[PDB]
């Protein structure tokens, strides 16, 4: 089979070091241009590094002097050693067999790198209470100040799935993530049906059930 | 008896970099004035030798290598460089003694719709030694399966055309390059300056 | 460096349509251009190289054209697996190596105005010293929408963040959440909190507001 299998990504503090690996099958690493390309959350593709079959190596300006691309022919494997990591290095990293004029035809599955000085923390869950004013109301949960990703949100232990929008988390300037999960329900159900959001954040072993009801 | 530097610098056709031309200059009087006065070259860099004193020096032999590359790649025609050209097409030694001269030739080597005569070697297992010339056209094997002379997966034709178009940015436009190598050995010096 | 600019950023189409997306190089690069496709959470897939050569195994419905500065990717008959993001790349394995910023191809539907809701901060959060006010824009199309926070009729800039869902799998709309963050003291220094939503489906902007307290 022709494939690239990546590993080595993970969570690390700024200034730390991480090695990514990329095992190849279906072609020889030492005989090709091999490139690393990364993709920050919600961004486009950024070329990181390349190694020629003859051994020449090149780097993008953003990582030059901090990253080192290398290979092991006996294992047919590409490596990227990342030093002096910074928050903006956070990305999914892909390896690829590069062909210059022939483009990059074989890509790995990607491995995720997160560089942050934030402490691991479970979220606070606050209600987004249905307004007191077709009769459809909206309610929700604000899942605030957690790290790292991800959290999962369900409603009424899975029995409420229709009309649920759980938004992508945003990274706050504090380094902690925040997310909202909302649901539209019939206004007539506000008095009778109980609505509970179930928030799971496995990195902190946090499970929260927050009851969302009208306010006064 | 003046050295035929005009046959090299003013040649109508230039070679591809992978098949760079070498002219052996010997038994003649070398006048290097055409390099100083004109300011018609965009690159004039000398190593191991003083540029302004070339007319005062004698040498055992001179070599004039000539080819065409991209402007972006002229920086690779120097000692200690890396990249597709220096690694797979034309390699200078670390102790190079001579000069590199280059000028933009977009009006001569670019053609509308792409000029496909100038090529560069794109695939090669290892780097070139200094002054090595690889003219092989065998299909490059990128995997374990032999190619048997047919292109396909893991089987690339090793040369790629520059396809010079006049609309190219300056970095992707053709540049003509002449490398003068100066050889001083324990032999009679056959190339001297004026007087 | 030679820049690579893709247009447009978001492009909506239907199944069966003929679609074209454009990539512009700031300087001529002959035919040294590649086209890639990427679906969310997956790795890029090489579609075209040499501006016009179809990568083996890729369906013939993809065609690349152009040479110099203007390049186009054309999908002759749009199939549902084509909805993805598309990138271009200058072909030259030597720094700098530049990709276009991408064009997301999305499912076209009719215009739907957002239903807007505002949520004051909970008392529980106010106990902690921070106030998050949330504005929800539910089930709208197209994605372009503008949320403007107003605090006592003063337009707020630099203290809000927003998030947009993926296109809903069954009705093809989007939803947007915007969060305005203040300290407790700043929040208590003002009365009227409002979000004003402008969207193609609204004749005029819709404002949802509350007065701090009741
Ligand atoms: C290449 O050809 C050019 C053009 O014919 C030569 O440059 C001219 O040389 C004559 C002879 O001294 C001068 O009178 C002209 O003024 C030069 N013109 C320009 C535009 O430079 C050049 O010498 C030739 N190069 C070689 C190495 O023979
Ligand atoms: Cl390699
Ligand atoms: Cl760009
Ligand atoms: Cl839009
Ligand atoms: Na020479």
């Amino acid at each position: 089979e022709v494939q690239l299998v990546e590993s080595g990504g993970g969570l690390i503090q700024p200034g730390g070091s991480l090695r990514l690996s990329c095992a190849a099958s279906g072609f020889t690493v030492s005989r090709n241009y091999m490139s690393w390309v990364r993709q920050a959350p919600g961004k486009g593709l950024e070329w990181v590094s390349v190694i020629y079959s003859g051994g020449s190596t090149f780097y993008a300006d953003s990582v030059k002097g901090r990253f080192t691309i290398s290979r092991d022919n006996s294992k047919n494997t590409l490596y990227l050693q990342m030093n002096s990591l910074r928050a903006e290095d956070t990305a999914v990293y892909y390896c690829a067999r590069d062909g210059d004029y022939y483009g990059m035809d074989v890509w790995g599955q990607g491995t995720t790198v997160t560089v942050s000085s934030a402490s691991t923390k479970g979220p606070s869950v606050f209600p987004l209470a249905p307004s007191s004013k077709g009769g459809t109301a909206a309610l929700g949960c604000l899942v605030k100040d957690y790290f790292p990703e991800p959290v999962t949100v369900s409603w009424n232990s899975g029995a409420l799935t229709s009309g649920v929008h759980t938004f992508p988390a945003v990274l706050q300037s504090s380094g902690l993530y925040s997310l909202s999960s909302v649901v539209t329900v019939p206004s007539s159900s506000l008095g009778t049906q109980t609505y509970i959001c179930n928030v799971n954040h496995k990195p902190s072993n946090t499970k929260v059930d927050k009851r969302v009801e009208p306010k006064s | 008896n003046l050295c035929p530097f005009g046959e090299v610098f003013n040649a109508t056709r230039f070679a591809s970099v992978y098949a760079w031309n070498r002219k052996r200059i010997s038994n003649c009087v070398a006048d290097y004035s055409f390099l100083y006065n004109s300011a018609s070259f965009s690159t004039f860099k000398c190593y191991g030798v003083s540029p302004t004193k070339l007319n005062d020096l004698c040498f055992t032999n001179v070599y004039a290598d000539s080819f065409v590359i991209r402007g972006d790649e002229v920086r690779q025609i120097a000692p200690g460089q890396t990249g597709k050209i220096a690694d797979y097409n034309y390699k200078l030694p670390d102790d190079f003694t001579g000069c590199v001269i280059a000028w933009n030739s977009n009006n001569l080597d670019s053609k509308v719709g792409g000029n496909y005569n100038y090529l560069y070697r794109l695939f090669r297992k290892s780097n070139l030694k200094p002054f090595e010339r690889d003219i092989s056209t065998e299909i490059y094997q990128a995997g374990s399966t032999p190619c048997n002379g047919v292109e396909g997966f893991n089987c690339y034709f090793p040369l790629q055309s520059y396809g010079f178009q006049p609309t190219n940015g300056v970095g992707y436009q053709p540049y003509r390059v002449v490398v003068l190598s100066f050889e001083l050995l324990h032999a009679p010096a056959t190339v001297c300056g004026p007087k | 460096d030679i820049q690579m600019t893709q247009s447009p950023s978001f492009l909506s189409a239907s199944v069966g349509d003929r679609v074209t997306i454009t990539c512009r190089a700031s300087q001529g690069i002959s035919s040294f251009l590649a086209w890639y496709q990427q679906k969310p959470g997956k790795a890029p897939k090489l579609l075209i190289y040499g501006a016009s050569t179809l990568q083996s195994g890729v369906t013939s419905r993809f065609s690349g054209s152009g040479s110099g500065t203007e390049f186009t990717l054309t999908i002759s008959s749009l199939q549902p697996e084509d909805f993805a993001t598309y990138y271009c790349q200058r072909l030259d394995s030597y720094p700098p190596i530049t990709f276009g910023q991408g064009t997301r191809l999305e499912i076209k539907r009719t215009v739907a105005a957002p239903s807007v809701f505002i949520f004051p901060p909970s008392d529980e959060q106010l106990k902690s010293g921070t106030a998050s006010v949330v504005c929800l824009l539910n089930n709208f199309y197209p994605r372009e929408a503008k949320v403007q926070w107003k605090v006592d009729n003063a337009l707020q800039s630099g203290n809000s963040q927003e998030s947009v869902t993926e296109q809903d799998s069954k009705d093809s709309t989007y939803s947007l959440s915007s969060t305005l963050t203040l300290s407790k003291a700043d929040y208590e220094k003002h009365k009227v909190y409002a979000c004003e939503v402008t969207h193609q489906g609204l004749s005029s902007p819709v404002t949802k507001s509350f007065n701090r307290g009741e």
